[PDB]
């Protein structure tokens, strides 16, 4: 029986202790904070996947691709928040034009 | 088990006088009137920031008292590190 | 050799869009996502330990860091999805 | 004869001058304490606090705002006045990345 | 003969360029550039060619943004047209 | 060499930030700047291939770089 | 026994090699730690201070003044291109800004 | 109660420097903050430069490297040069 398993998770508990082990962040490692940590993960991924998979919907792809990710980054709020610093390539940007320059 | 009055309204004690002198620092001439409810909307959510992550690390310690060491790893973390403070 | 996320990643899709693909530049991108929160969280859990003279990273020093990282609903969901799964993990 | 009446500006570049030789914190400390108190009170309820941790956030808090008046000024600038406006400030905060 | 008024083509330029994602750059002169600069450090290097394109999109997307914020800056002057002292005004308040 | 980016890229590149008129004078100006940006870049990235005892620049070498210069960029790793 | 000699002084220096060596052992930074490392670490933290101290006391002279208080520290970093830059995100408390009007606001 | 901190390192160098010249409590505080600050940003640097090369071992090689990354232009020169000038006169 897996960690994961009993933790009702999907991603690798038993990887993400062992890469605390060896990525030199403390003495010891708790039985709980691999698990907290891949559930945190898990999560985030969902919520990327989701609104990446509407805005695929929207634009009547099957395929979640780049520019995809980026429209569904930068249209969500806290998303673009969590990541302001992040350039993802191939990703372009939103249509945006300022008001001012349109004519009338 | 006596405590102090209900703080309300306290964001009118940064006054019109003291603005102007912190734009006078920062060599502003003429100030516009409706600069200064603006710059209290600014100064208020910088505040809401900083105090969130201090009070996160008080309780984190389990402490109930907000310590000038909280104070600075919550500033170092947003990237304006202070300097004067520290043991 | 060179270890990915992308069966896990995999996983997740199909569970929230079971009719939707990934391009390889996508699942790519997606790794590097996971791997930088990864450091992110790691680093600011051991600033954590350090500055409260512990030896041990527990739970508890991950959720404290995921309050300071993630803004608002996001932090709160996330606080939700550890305590559950710690909660079931333990019996 | 009339009375002495300095032209409108002089005084402000006097005390610009003024202002930028001295360091003394420029907000009153107790009003500053009790926003403090108030904006903490939202997240927990009965904290204390250190003396020389206000102290702290008020020198944070000054220092922000002076280079924020800073850039704000150069952005009025730039537009050909000289009197900032809230335009001006939403101008700087959004370059740097605030909003 | 028929004529656009300025302006017309712009903005189809502008929906177009935002509608797509590929590079704009050429890739040779750009690896070319590169390949001098690198030059001033170190004699004899070479480049693996997934190092050239992060390196480019890493300075697309770069002038891309600047170019946001230098665009606010020329209309907050109440101009259209953007000028080298919005481009310095820009980078000095982005603190480079 | 400097040459090579040519007038009608930048201008592509200002379309895509939505810019509608550009005075002349913007390119040369534009070029310094990019000269800078990569300059610094490419500076860090030689060094951490020096640092690992190598004549060959990796993906990794720049991605590094870039990170410690606060622009992480996704999809090289 | 040998006459205890320091490592700070075998390396001419006024720094502490011997804190900066524990500090880094505690510090879980590496697992091991060279003999070298910091002896050369020591070495450029006293560069450092020696060049941040060169400024301030000639800022301190300038204003006549025989004791360096933190308004001559901001100010000597202000004024040093490369400490500025080094030191771009920081902020000295009681440094207050260096003196600087905009040309265009002066009278004609 | 014991609190370490470089105040007597940086009065020596102090001393080297300016004989005539003192320091207030606050500016040698602040030295202290500004010590540890930089002290902070190398170890980190060399960490990271240490785990991108499967290197268990931090040496003066990766402090120089991260010296040369942390330090602009000139700046870097000097501290580099004395740093290995105080490592080879250590060495002898």
């Amino acid at each position: 029986k897996t960690r994961s398993s009993r933790a009702g998770l999907q991603f690798p508990v038993g990887r993400v202790h062992r890469l605390l082990r060896k990525g030199n962040y403390s003495e010891r490692v708790g039985a709980g904070a691999p698990v907290y940590l891949a559930a945190v993960l898990e999560y985030l991924t969902a919520e990327i996947l989701e609104l990446a998979g509407n805005a695929a919907r929207d634009n009547k792809k099957t395929r979640i691709i780049p520019r995809h990710l980026q429209l569904a980054i930068r249209n969500d709020e806290e998303l673009n928040k969590l990541l302001g610093r992040v350039t993802i390539a191939q990703g372009g940007v939103l249509p945006n034009i300022q008001a001012v320059l349109l004519p009338k | 088990k006596r405590h102090r009055k209900v703080l309300r309204d306290n964001i009118q004690g940064i006054t019109k006088p003291a603005i102007r002198r912190l734009a006078r620092r920062g060599g502003v001439k003429r100030i516009s009137g409706l600069i200064y409810e603006e710059t209290r909307g600014v100064l208020k959510v910088f505040l809401e920031n900083v105090i969130r992550d201090a009070v996160t690390y008080t309780e984190h310690a389990k402490r109930k008292t907000v310590t000038a060491m909280d104070v600075v790893y919550a500033l170092k973390r947003q990237g304006r590190t202070l300097y004067g403070f520290g043991g | 050799r060179k270890e990915s996320y992308s069966i896990y990643v995999y996983k997740v899709l199909k569970q929230v869009h079971p009719d939707t693909g990934i391009s390889s530049k996508a699942m790519g991108i997606m790794n590097s996502f996971v791997n930088d929160i990864f450091e992110r969280i790691a680093g600011e859990a051991s600033r954590l330990a350090h500055y409260n003279k512990r030896s041990t990273i527990t739970s508890r020093e991950i959720q404290t860091a995921v309050r300071l990282l993630l803004p608002g609903e996001l932090a709160k969901h996330a606080v939700s999805e550890g305590t559950k799964a710690v909660t079931k993990y333990t019996s | 004869k009339k009375p002495h009446r300095y032209r409108p500006g002089t005084v402000a570049l006097r005390e610009i001058r003024r202002y930028q030789k001295s360091t003394e914190l420029l907000i009153r400390k107790l009003p500053f304490q009790r926003l403090v108190r108030e904006i903490a009170q939202d997240f927990k309820t009965d904290l204390r606090f250190q003396s020389s941790a206000v102290m702290a956030l008020q020198e944070a808090c000054e220092a922000y705002l002076v280079g924020l008046f800073e850039d704000t000024n150069l952005c009025a600038i730039h537009a050909k006045r000289v009197t900032i406006m809230p335009k001006d400030i939403q101008l700087a905060r959004r370059i740097r990345g605030e909003r």
